[PDB]
């Protein structure tokens, strides 16, 4: 009972040193990625706008679309000289092993996707979930990212649903499109001249153009086939609201959506963005915005300029 | 289930119980599992000090 | 009382401990009604509750040596060890058993 | 219809009149109203709003709780003259926390949600204990009285008066905090109890009539003296004098001389009614220049609602007393008794303060059940006792009943 | 105030039983009643663990040796009624701890 | 806005002064009796009969 005693004692002052250690993680992910219904308030503080693209910034580019779970930066050494399994004490033998299976991932922590790993991210779900999602995607981009480093492009049919867009600066240009033949002889002509897709990474983000373009699908019409199989092109990243067989067939760029707004994703890893694994999994819980706080925010950073 | 039923066990099994079953009941009167000292061992091993002297006595009458 | 830290069950116990005295005197006075018992009982149900207070005022302030920590704790187990020897007296079982 | 005028509250306590869109929904009007009431404040020379961290801007009312963002300000109760507040609430978003073996986070919870015992609440309830059992002491001393009045029991109760009294003498004189007040004050409260008790087992002879007259004469003094010199303690004093002072008078009359217990019955129940009726008046009379307001106002409240007690007590062992079951017009004093139920269930509503009228909302429905328990132990009969419970049950289930439905 | 009606209850029911199915005396009813409750005293903590119902897991390892890489349970989402918009709490298994204590 | 104004309209324009959080504590601290407490008294009186 006294050896008992003692290694229970002992566990626990590392519970606390891992307690402390993502106390300091929790504060610094808020600090770069806050709730989107606290952005407006924000919005005359220096905190707007303040995302570079200079190689040592790391959040460039990422953006926050929910809650879940995340791996601590704490990193376990295993104990060592090991009894054998049927040499191992029952007590001891579960507490080190359930102590193991908790304090290695911390909860609710927000959850974010980046614009500079994939072509495309399909988004497959009722339209409620989907638009909702993005309008948080493109106020969160808005907030943190200027006009001089990020631009945005919408071609859709339901203009009733894009009515907002018109008060955000980035939607301008030194732009809502009804269909792709209407979209192909303004904007293509200029994005078609060159290029295909490369994944980036922070410290090659110093050597991209500026503009940074991001484009929102909501038509379905079969002519996007030429950028697409083509595998895009590196300065443009797509959102398919739709959900369209063309881009619906690849796990790697697909996020499902359940009944209760749960996302589900292929895991990536938290350091690199690589994909860990092929079988789709929990991802975030969706934080979403209506159409008036839209404009609400928008109107709110339409007042600023350079 | 794992742990569910009632399949067989060992001796080490049942002191291991009984400790977590001492652990987890100070915990309940006095908010703390530092346990020091252990006192409900002390506090029940007296009453089987006072049941074994009454057992002594009502015997050492039947001797008698 | 002292095992339990929360502030209503420590004074349940207490208080418990302390009624049990005051029902007797009481029990104690009115039958077999007397000029000596009445003047008893009367001194007994005021200094025992002000010797509380007392003590309540003054223990958590001071200091006291581990010799003398370790001779209160024994005090409860001098205690626990005579009720059941007591009891089984009182009901006669011992005198019972001797006389089949 | 198209706009209302309401008072809007801002940083720091300024109150600004303001004519609101009485149909726009109220998130429209939070954003320009915040840089309207910043404005006000440059100009006035003040210190504007800001935010802090992470948060957000809402439109509340006085008592704090936000307006519906989405509805409009026709769809909410407010009214043209009203008030409102705007508002900065942080962002409460966090890590959850969590500890999987179960002795240990057993302990940690319990610990943060509950209060574990303290030694300020162990000197309170040593302090409750003395109180206790003095009062059980002079009540043994008090009851051998009835058979031996004799020097023993005012003797033996002097002396623990005097004690009593000293300690709390020190007390008072010691105290700096409220807590140190609060031990101080129970231990006076019990003291005014063995002098009673010693006073009146002074005269000899058979109990009655004379030894009365002393006890609630210096019950009264004593009560009223210590309110005096204390402050404190409003109720409890003044509710003691009243029932002291009045049954004087009635033990004075008994022991000069009386023709019967109806006679003075019905003189208290008179004396009572009229002090009913006076009883906002009395309490006006006995009750950095702000603060000259807000100390009237609770001294007054707290005059009456022990003045509006002590009579309750007075009227409910009058009447209990004077509806005898069998004697004379065994009717008179139940429809008396109904007429006396009737103007306080009546009057006791009139009252604003919730205690005031609560307690005499009840003082009546006592005496309504006392009167019909007396009329069921006395003239005790199978028929009798079934009738009362079926009165007595559904005479409260009828009030009740009245309010709910 | 329900628990304690229970205990008054069902020891007094064994008390006048007794009395029923037989004479014995009342000074032997009481002074049995005073020594059940003294071992009662002792028991309390532990009898109410089980009546709230915690319970304690042993078993040797599931016969298998430890996997500290594994999937750790999913979050439970929870909603209010003026709090409408959903946010996940936490592991089931760590939930009921909050209630049970 | 656009509004209609009559040649009727006057406006206030004045501002008075007090800590919001004593006018707040007030508010809670003393106020008239309601409804969803009588029915608690209700329901005790009534388990006092029977």
């Amino acid at each position: 009972d006294a050896m008992r005693a003692q290694f229970m004692l002992m566990l626990d002052m590392l519970r606390e040193t891992a307690q402390e250690s993502a106390d300091s993680m929790d504060a610094n992910y808020r600090w770069f990625h806050p709730a989107p219904n606290t952005l407006a308030a924000a919005v005359g503080s220096p905190r707007m706008w303040e995302r570079k693209p200079d190689g040592k910034d790391l959040n460039f580019g990422v953006v926050r679309v929910g809650v879940g779970m995340t791996r601590p930066e704490v990193t376990w050494g295993e104990p060592q000289n090991m009894p054998t399994d049927i040499e191992l004490e029952p007590v001891t033998g579960k507490a080190l092993q359930e102590f193991g299976r908790y304090q290695s991932v911390v909860y609710n922590l927000p959850k974010m996707v980046s614009l500079l790993v994939e072509p495309w991210y399909a988004l497959v779900g009722e339209r409620e979930q989907v638009l909702g999602l993005m309008r948080a995607i493109i106020c969160q981009l808005a907030f943190s990212h200027g006009p001089d480093h990020v631009q945005m492009i919408v071609v859709s049919s339901d203009l009733d649903q894009w009515d907002w867009v018109k008060w955000l600066p980035h939607f301008g240009d030194s732009m809502v499109y009804t269909s792709v033949r209407e979209f192909a002889a303004e904007q293509a002509e200029l994005f078609a001249g060159r290029g295909s897709f490369t994944p980036r990474h922070a410290s090659s983000s110093a050597q991209t153009p500026t503009p940074h373009t991001v484009i929102i699908a909501d038509v379905d019409d079969p002519q996007w086939e030429y950028v697409i199989s083509a595998e895009g092109v590196d300065g443009v990243t797509f959102f398919d609201l739709t959900g369209s067989s063309m881009w619906t067939d690849i796990p790697e760029r697909k996020l499902q959506f359940d009944k209760t707004g749960v996302i589900e994703a292929l895991p990536r890893d938290r350091d690199t963005w690589m994909v860990i694994d092929d079988k789709a999994w929990f991802f975030a819980l969706t934080d979403q915005v209506s159409i008036a706080e839209a404009e609400e925010f928008a109107q709110k950073l339409a007042q600023w300029r350079l | 289930g794992s742990g569910y039923g009632l399949g067989l066990s060992t001796r080490t099994q049942v002191t291991g119980y009984q400790f977590l079953a001492r652990r987890t009941a100070m915990a309940l009167t006095r908010w703390r599992v530092r346990m020091e000292i252990e006192p409900g061992r002390r506090q029940t091993l007296a009453v089987v000090a006072s049941v074994s002297a009454a057992l002594v006595i009502c015997l050492g009458a039947l001797l008698w | 009382g002292r095992s339990y830290v929360d502030r209503w069950q420590s004074i349940t116990l207490a208080g418990t401990a302390v009624i049990i005295a005051a029902a007797v005197c009481v029990r104690y006075a009115l039958e077999l009604s007397s000029p000596l018992a009445v003047s008893i009982v009367a001194a007994i149900l005021v200094l025992l509750p002000a010797a509380g207070m007392a003590a309540a005022a003054h223990v958590p302030h001071t200091i006291y040596s581990p010799l003398f920590r370790k001779f209160v704790e024994w005090i409860e187990y001098l205690c626990l060890m005579p009720i059941f020897p007591l009891a089984l007296w009182l009901m006669n079982v011992y005198a019972a058993i001797r006389y089949r | 219809p198209q706009a209302v005028v309401v008072g809007v509250m801002a940083g720091e306590g300024v109150q600004i009149g303001v004519l609101l869109d009485a149909n726009a929904p109220v998130s429209v009007m939070t954003d320009p109203l915040l840089k309207v009431v910043n404005s006000r404040l440059r100009e006035l020379g003040e210190a504007p709003l800001e935010a802090t961290g992470r948060g957000r801007w809402a439109l509340c009312l006085v008592d704090g709780a936000p307006l519906r963002a989405t509805q409009s300000l026709t769809e909410q109760d407010v009214y043209d003259g009203d008030r409102l507040w705007i508002r900065f609430i942080a962002d409460t978003e966090r890590r959850s926390q969590v500890i999987e073996h179960i002795s240990t986070a057993v302990a940690s919870d319990l610990s943060k949600r509950f209060a574990r015992i303290d030694p300020i609440v162990a000197v309170q309830v040593g302090a409750s204990m003395v109180a206790t059992g003095v009062v059980l002491a002079t009540g043994v001393l008090g009851w051998w009285r009835w058979h031996h009045n004799t020097w023993l029991t005012t003797i033996y109760t002097a002396v623990i008066g005097v004690l009593v009294l000293a300690v709390a003498m020190l007390l008072l004189m010691r105290a700096k905090t409220d807590a140190d007040r609060r031990v101080a004050d129970i231990m006076l409260m019990s003291a005014i109890m063995p002098v009673t008790v010693a006073a009146a087992a002074a005269p000899p002879g058979p109990v009655g009539s004379p030894q009365a007259v002393l006890g609630f004469g210096v019950l009264t003094v004593a009560a009223a003296l210590a309110l005096r010199f204390t402050g404190r303690r409003l109720g409890i004093y003044t509710t003691i004098v009243i029932i002291g002072a009045l049954t004087m008078l009635a033990a004075l009359a008994r022991m000069v001389a009386a023709t019967s217990a109806v006679t003075l019955l019905s003189s208290l129940l008179l004396i009572c009614v009229v002090a009913y009726h006076a009883a906002p008046a009395l309490s006006r009379r006995l009750a950095s220049s702000v603060r000259d307001v807000l100390l009237q106002a609770e001294r007054a409240r707290s005059f009456l609602s022990g003045l509006l007690t002590g009579l309750g007590v007075m009227v409910v062992v009058c009447m209990t007393s004077l509806c005898d079951p069998h004697t004379g017009q065994r009717w008179l004093p139940l429809i008396l008794a109904g007429f006396t139920s009737g103007f306080l269930l009546l009057r006791g509503r009139s009252y604003v303060d919730r205690w005031q009228s609560i307690t005499l909302a009840g003082t009546a429905v006592i005496i309504a059940a006392a009167v019909c328990v007396r009329y069921a132990l006395e003239l005790s009969s199978p028929l009798a006792v079934s009738i009362v419970a079926a009165i007595l049950v559904l005479l409260p289930a009828a009030g009740m009943a009245a309010a709910a439905h | 105030i329900y628990t304690t009606i229970v205990i008054i209850g069902a020891l007094t029911m064994l008390a006048a039983l007794a009395r029923m199915v037989a004479a014995t005396s009342a000074v032997t009813l009481l002074s049995s009643l005073l020594l059940i409750c003294v071992v009662a005293y002792h028991a309390a903590p532990a009898l109410s663990r089980r009546l709230a119902g915690i319970r304690l897991p042993v078993f040797p390892s599931a016969t298998s040796r430890w996997v500290f890489e594994a999937r750790p349970d999913l979050p439970t989402t929870v909603v209010v009624s003026g709090g409408s918009a959903p946010v996940l709490e936490g592991p089931s298994s760590v939930r009921d701890v909050l209630l049970q204590a």
